C-alpha cells in the first residue's frame, strides 16, 4: 500500500507491486480528476522532491506522496487581436489547441516578418471641501463624501508633516496621475492638503467586486464573469500604458455602479506610501496580504513592484471571480499565509474553480497567478484573450461533442 | 483519381480551404470502393469544420436574435436561414452519401459503427437547427443501432465507442432534455473505460484521453 | 476568595454610553474606554470591525457567550457584546494597567524577579482555558496581558470564535510574530505552539528587545524567515540567572519532540522557585506610572 | 440601404465567415455615396482577412511548393488556383479604389488611408506577382504609399493612428519586396521617434510596439 494526496488534498491508496510503473496504476484515480499522466508531478521526501513516472513501486513501498500538475493542435490563422503565447509575439497564423485555448508560431517551438493589425495651482482648496463623514477604511486610509457642486470623495493617511522637498513631488504625483481620463476610472478632482493630506475622488454606487462576491453572493454567469474580466484589465491598460502602477488592486476597490457601468479607484500614491521616516522610499505592507505576489509580499526589493505585481493582483480577482469564495480561505492563521505566500512553498489550489470554467483560461488565470514574475502576461494580453473568449462564449455555449483529430506534424 | 484526391485534402485542410476539401472528399468516396483508415477520418474531418462552422456561427448567428424590433430583428432571420439553407445541403450531402454508398459498403464492424455515428450526428445538427419530429427519431435510431454494434467487437476504451456515448449522451440532454439518461450513459462508458484501461494501444492513448475527460466535463457540469 | 460578580449590568446598547477616553492605541484593534450610566462601572471599550455575512458575524456573537462560563482570577472577565454601529464591541474590564506594553515602553525594562511571579500566573491561566474548556489561547502576545495597579495579572484575547478565528485572520495584520514553527510551517500542533508564544512573549519582557533581529527593523515577512528556518533565539545571561535560562530555553524550542509538556513545567524547581520569594506589585507599579493605591 | 448594408455585414462581421460581408461591401460603395468612418472601417477588415485568409493560404501551400515531384506538382495548380481568386479578390477592391473611393476622398485622414490601402493592396498583388507585371505593380505602390505619407505629415497629428499605420506599412514595404532593409529601418526610426516625442489609444500602443518590434527584427 503506497497512499498517494491528490489535489484537493484527495486521498487513494494505489496498489503496491514491483515491475509496473505508476503511470498507469495511477492513473486510474488521476483520470477521474481529469490528470494525464504526461502532465502532472508527485514528490518524495526523504521538503517536495519531484519524481517522475516511469518509477517502479517496489522502491516506493509504504511512502506518501503528493499529486501536484506541473495539446492536440489544430491550425488556424486568426483574424483579429491574437498574440502568440510562447514568444509572445503578434499571432496571424498559426496552431491552436482545440479545448485549451493556447495558441503559439511553430516556428518559435527567408521567413517572413510582421506588419499593421486589423484596425478596429491646480490643487482642491480647503474650506469649499466638504468633508464628508464616516465612510470605513481599507489599506492607508478612508473615505469622505464631498459636497462642491457634485459627488466626490476625501481620503486621509499615515503622514502628517512631511519634509518640504517630499510635497513637491506630490504636486507630481497628480500630474502624472490626474491625467488618468478613462471610461473605466473615476475623475480625480484634485486634493486637499492645507488640511491633513487627501487624494480627492467620485463616489461610486452600489459596491465593489469584494462585497458582490463575499457578503451578497449573487455570483453571475461567464456572460458577466468575462465582461468583469473584460472592464478590469482594460481600465489596467491605460493604467499601465502611461506606467501608472496601481499598487492597490483590491477586490474591494472595483466600484461597479448598476451593474453595468465597471469603475477602478484608490490607487498610485508612492509619496504617502513609501514612508519618509527619513528621507527615504521606505514602503509599508499595509492591508490584505492574497492581492499581493510572492515578491510583494516579500518586500525583499527596494521597490519589489512592477507591472507584473499588478498581474498576479488581477488573478486573484479572477481566481476570486469564478469561484466565488476567496482565496486562501481555509487556512485559519495570518502568519502562515504570509510566510508561503512570500516563500514559494504554497499557491492558491486550482481545483476549487468551478465545472463549467472554459479551459481556454486555464491557460490565462494560471499565468496571471504564477509564483515567478518573469512570466505572468503584460496587461495588453489580458485584454486580448478576454476580448477572444467574450464573444466565443455563444460558440461555447453548449455541453461538449467529440472533436476533430490531431492535424499536427513535426 | 484516389491519390491525387487523398492529396488535394492534404493540401486544403493544411490551409484551412475547407470547401474544396468538401467537395473533394466527396469526390473520392463516390468511387465506388472501401476506404481506409487514412481517407475515412480526412471524410469526417473535412465536414465536421464544414458543417460545424456554419453551425458554429448559426449559434453565434441565432445567439444575436436572442440579442434582441421589426426591422433589426428581422434582419437576423434572413440571414440566419440563409445558414440553415446553406448548413441543411451540407448536412444532406454526407447522408446522401452516407446511405447511398457509405453504409451498404461498410465491411468493417468499427467502420460500420463509424458511418452509424456520423448518421446521427449529422441529423443532431439538423435536430439542433429545427415532421421536425422525424429529424430527431432518425438521430436517435442511427444513434441506437450504432451503440448496439459498438458493445460487441471494439474494445470497450475505444475513441469511436466513447466519442458516440458523448455523443449520444449530448442529444438526450440537448434536445429530448432527459440528463439522467444522459448522465447514466456517459457515467456508465466513463465508469466502465475506467476498468479496462489496461496497457492500452499507443496510436489511440492520446484520442481516448481527450474524450474521457470531456465526459466528465458533461458529467461535472450535468451533475447540478 | 476573589469574588468575581458581573450581574449588575443590564441591556448594552450604544446611546447607553458616554465615551470619557482611550486607553491605547493598539495593533490590531484600538482599546477605548466609556461610561454606562445604568451600571456607572469602567469598562473596556475593544471595538473591532469586520465587514462580513451578516449570519457569519451572528453565528461569532452568540458564541462570544461562553465566555462567562471562563470566569477567574486569571482571564479577564467578560461584562458583555453586541452588534451596532456596524462594528463588534466586544467589552472587557477596565484594568488601570493598559497591558505590558506600555508597561515595557514606560518602564523601559522589567527585571527578572517579576517574571517569574507573572510565569506562574499565565502557566496557570492557560492551564485553566486547556484543561476546563478543551481550547488554549492561541494569541499569547505581551499586549493581550491585562494588567492593573491592585498586584493582579491576566490574560484576554483568546480564541472564543473559531470562524473569527479566521475572519479577523485576515484583518490582524500587525508587524510582530510570535508564533510557533508549528504553526508556521503548514500544519497545527496547538498543544505545543502556545509555549512558544509565551517562552518568545517573555523574552520580549526580560530584555525588552524584539529578539527576532538577533541581538548578540526587519521586513515584516523577514521575521517569520528567522522563525522556521533558523534555530531559535536564546536570553542573555549575567544579569539572569543561568536556572532561568533552563526554564526559556525549554519552552523556545522548534522541533515539539524536544519541548517539554506543560505539566513538565510545573514539575520544574524554578517555576516552584519563583513563588518561594514574594513580590509586590502594588507600589511597584504606582511608583514607576504615577497611579496611587 | 445603407442601414441594411451596414448591418448585414455586422451579422457576418463576427460569425467568422468573411467572404459574404467583403461581398456586401463592394454594393456598399458601388453606388459611390459618401463614406463615414465606421463604415469606411467595416470596408478595410474585410479584404484583408480575405486576402490573409488566401495569403496565409497562400503561405503554407508555397511551404509545399517549397518542399519539392510527383506530389510537389499538385500544388503548383492548386496554388495557381488560389492568387487567381487573390488577384481578383484584391482587384475588385483596386477597381472600387480608382472607381469610387480614391477620385472621392474629401478630409484630410481620407486621402491617406485609402492611399495606403491602394499601396497595401498593391502590395498584396506584389508579394505573388512576377515578371514584367511584377515590378510594374509594385512600382505603382511606391507612389501610391509616396503620396499618402507625404500628406500625413502636413494633415494629421504624430500619433493620429493612420501614420503609424501607414508608416509601419510604408516601412514594411520596404524589406521584405523592396530588399531594401536599410531604406527601411532608418525610415521607422523617424516615425517611431515622432510619436514618442509629443506622446483611442489601445490601436495607437500597438502599432507602436510593433514598430520597435520591427526595427528590432530589421536589425537581426
Ligand atoms: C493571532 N493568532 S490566531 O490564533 O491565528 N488568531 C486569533 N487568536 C486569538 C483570538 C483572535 C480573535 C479574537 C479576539 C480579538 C477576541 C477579543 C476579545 C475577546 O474577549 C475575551 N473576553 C474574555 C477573555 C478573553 N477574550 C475574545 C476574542 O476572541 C477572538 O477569537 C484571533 F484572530
Ligand atoms: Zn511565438
Ligand atoms: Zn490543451
Amino acid at each position: 500500500i503506497v497512499r498517494v494526496f491528490l489535489p484537493n488534498k484527495q486521498r487513494t491508496v494505489v496498489p503496491a507491486r514491483c515491475g509496473v510503473t505508476v503511470r498507469d496504476s495511477l492513473k486510474k484515480a488521476l483520470m477521474m480528476r481529469g490528470l494525464i499522466p504526461e502532465c502532472c508531478a508527485v514528490y518524495r521526501i526523504q521538503e517536495k522532491k519531484p519524481i517522475g513516472w516511469d518509477t517502479d513501486i517496489s522502491w516506493l513501498t509504504g511512502e506518501e506522496l503528493h499529486v501536484e500538475v506541473l495539446h492536440n493542435f489544430v491550425r488556424k490563422t486568426f483574424f483579429t487581436l491574437a498574440f502568440c503565447d510562447f514568444c509572445r509575439k503578434l499571432l496571424f497564423q498559426g496552431f491552436r489547441c482545440q479545448t485549451c485555448g493556447y495558441k503559439f508560431h511553430q516556428r518559435c517551438s527567408r521567413d517572413r516578418s510582421s506588419s499593421a493589425p486589423n484596425v478596429h495651482d491646480w490643487e482642491i482648496p480647503d474650506g469649499q471641501i466638504t468633508v464628508g463623514q464616516r465612510i470605513g477604511s481599507g489599506s492607508f486610509g478612508t473615505v469622505y463624501k464631498g459636497k462642491w457642486h457634485g459627488d466626490v470623495a476625501v481620503k486621509m493617511l499615515n503622514v502628517t508633516a512631511p519634509t518640504p522637498q517630499q510635497l513637491q513631488a506630490f504636486k507630481n504625483e497628480v500630474g502624472v496621475l490626474r491625467k488618468t481620463r478613462h471610461v473605466n476610472i473615476l475623475l480625480f478632482m484634485g486634493y486637499s492638503t492645507k488640511p491633513q493630506l487627501a487624494i480627492v475622488t467620485q463616489w461610486c454606487e452600489g459596491s465593489s467586486l469584494y462585497h458582490h462576491l463575499h457578503i451578497i453572493e449573487t455570483k453571475f454567469e461567464m456572460i458577466k464573469l468575462i465582461d468583469i474580466a473584460r472592464q478590469t484589465a482594460q481600465g489596467m491598460d491605460y493604467l499601465h500604458a502611461k506606467s501608472i502602477i496601481h499598487r492597490d488592486l483590491k477586490s474591494n476597490n472595483i466600484f461597479l455602479h448598476e451593474d453595468l457601468t465597471v469603475k477602478i479607484g484608490d490607487f498610485g500614491l508612492a509619496t504617502v506610501k513609501s514612508r519618509w521616516s527619513g528621507s527615504h522610499q521606505f514602503e509599508q505592507l499595509s492591508g490584505s496580504i492574497l492581492w499581493m505576489a510572492p515578491e510583494v509580499i516579500r518586500m525583499q526589493d527596494k521597490n519589489p513592484y512592477s507591472f507584473q505585481s499588478d498581474v498576479y493582483a488581477f488573478g486573484i480577482v479572477l481566481y476570486e471571480l469564478m469561484t466565488g469564495q476567496l482565496p486562501y480561505s481555509n487556512i485559519n492563521n495570518r502568519d502562515q499565509i504570509i510566510f508561503m505566500v512570500g516563500r514559494g512553498y504554497l499557491s492558491p489550489d486550482l481545483s476549487k474553480v468551478r465545472s463549467n470554467c472554459p479551459k481556454a483560461m486555464k491557460r490565462l488565470m494560471a499565468e496571471c497567478l504564477k509564483k515567478k514574475r518573469d512570466e505572468r502576461p503584460l496587461f495588453p494580453q489580458i485584454l486580448a484573450s478576454i476580448e477572444l473568449l467574450a464573444r466565443s462564449l455563444p460558440k461555447i455555449h453548449r455541453s461538449a461533442s467529440e472533436p476533430s483529430l490531431n492535424r499536427a506534424g513535426f | 483519381d484516389k491519390n491525387e484526391l487523398v492529396q488535394k485534402a492534404k493540401l486544403a485542410e493544411q490551409a484551412e480551404r475547407y470547401d474544396d476539401m468538401a467537395a473533394c472528399m466527396k469526390s473520392v468516396t463516390e468511387q465506388g470502393a472501401e476506404l481506409s483508415n487514412e481517407e475515412r477520418n480526412l471524410l469526417s474531418v473535412a465536414y465536421k469544420n464544414v458543417v460545424g462552422a456554419r453551425r458554429s456561427s448559426w449559434r453565434v448567428v441565432s445567439s444575436i436574435e436572442q440579442k434582441t424590433a421589426e426591422k433589426k430583428q428581422q434582419m437576423a432571420r434572413e440571414y440566419r436561414e440563409k445558414i440553415e439553407t446553406e448548413l441543411r445541403d451540407i448536412c444532406n450531402d454526407v447522408l446522401s452519401l452516407l446511405e447511398k454508398f457509405l453504409i451498404p459498403n461498410a465491411s468493417q464492424a468499427e467502420s460500420k459503427v463509424f458511418y452509424l455515428k456520423m448518421k446521427g450526428d449529422y441529423y443532431r445538427y439538423l435536430a439542433e437547427v429545427a415532421d421536425k419530429k422525424g429529424i430527431v427519431d432518425q438521430s436517435q435510431q442511427a444513434y441506437q443501432e450504432a451503440f448496439e454494434i459498438s458493445k460487441k467487437e471494439m474494445q470497450p476504451t475505444h475513441p469511436i465507442r466513447l466519442g458516440l456515448a458523448l455523443n449520444f449522451s449530448v442529444f438526450y440532454y440537448e434536445i429530448l432534455n432527459s440528463p439522467e439518461k444522459a448522465c447514466s450513459l456517459a457515467k456508465t462508458a466513463f465508469d466502465e473505460a475506467i476498468a479496462e484501461l489496461d496497457t492500452l494501444s499507443e496510436e489511440s492513448y492520446k484520442d481516448s484521453t481527450l474524450i474521457m475527460q470531456l465526459l466528465r466535463d458533461n458529467l461535472t457540469l450535468w451533475t447540478s | 476568595a476573589f469574588l468575581t460578580q458581573k450581574q449588575k449590568v443590564g441591556e448594552l446598547k450604544d446611546d447607553d454610553f458616554e465615551k470619557i477616553s482611550e486607553l491605547g492605541a493598539g495593533n490590531g484593534g484600538v482599546v477605548f474606554k466609556v461610561s454606562h450610566k445604568p451600571s456607572g462601572l469602567v469598562m473596556a471599550r475593544k471595538l473591532i470591525h469586520l465587514e462580513i455575512k451578516p449570519a457569519i458575524r451572528n453565528q461569532i456573537i452568540r458564541e462570544l457567550q461562553v465566555l462567562h462560563e471562563c470566569n477567574s482570577p486569571y482571564i479577564v472577565g467578560f461584562y458583555g457584546a453586541f452588534y451596532s454601529d456596524g462594528e463588534i464591541s466586544i467589552c472587557m474590564e477596565h484594568m488601570d494597567g493598559g497591558s505590558l506594553d506600555q508597561v515595557l515602553k514606560k518602564a523601559g525594562r522589567i527585571p527578572e524577579q517579576i517574571l517569574g511571579k507573572v510565569s506562574i500566573a499565565v502557566i496557570k491561566g492557560l492551564t485553566y482555558l486547556r484543561e476546563k474548556h478543551k481550547i488554549m489561547h492561541r494569541d499569547v502576545k505581551p499586549s493581550n496581558i491585562l494588567v492593573n495597579s491592585r498586584g493582579e495579572i491576566k490574560l484576554c484575547d483568546f480564541g472564543v470564535s473559531g470562524q473569527l478565528i479566521d475572519s479577523m485572520a485576515n484583518s490582524f495584520v500587525g508587524t510582530r510574530s510570535y508564533m510557533s514553527p508549528e504553526r508556521l510551517q503548514g500544519t497545527h500542533y496547538s498543544v505545543q505552539s502556545d509555549i512558544w508564544s509565551m517562552g518568545l512573549s517573555l523574552v520580549e519582557m526580560a530584555v525588552g528587545r524584539y529578539p527576532i533581529p538577533p541581538p548578540d527593523p526587519m521586513a515584516i515577512f523577514e521575521l517569520l524567515d528567522y522563525i522556521v528556518n533558523e534555530p531559535p533565539p536564546k536570553l542573555p545571561s549575567g544579569v539572569f540567572s543561568l536556572e532561568f535560562q533552563d526554564f526559556v530555553n525549554k519552552c523556545l524550542i522548534k522541533n515539539p519532540a524536544e519541548r517539554a509538556d506543560l505539566k513538565q513545567l510545573m514539575v520544574h524547581a524554578f517555576i516552584k522557585r519563583s513563588d518561594a520569594e514574594e513580590v509586590d506589585f502594588a507600589g511597584w507599579l504606582c511608583s514607576t506610572i504615577g497611579l496611587n493605591q
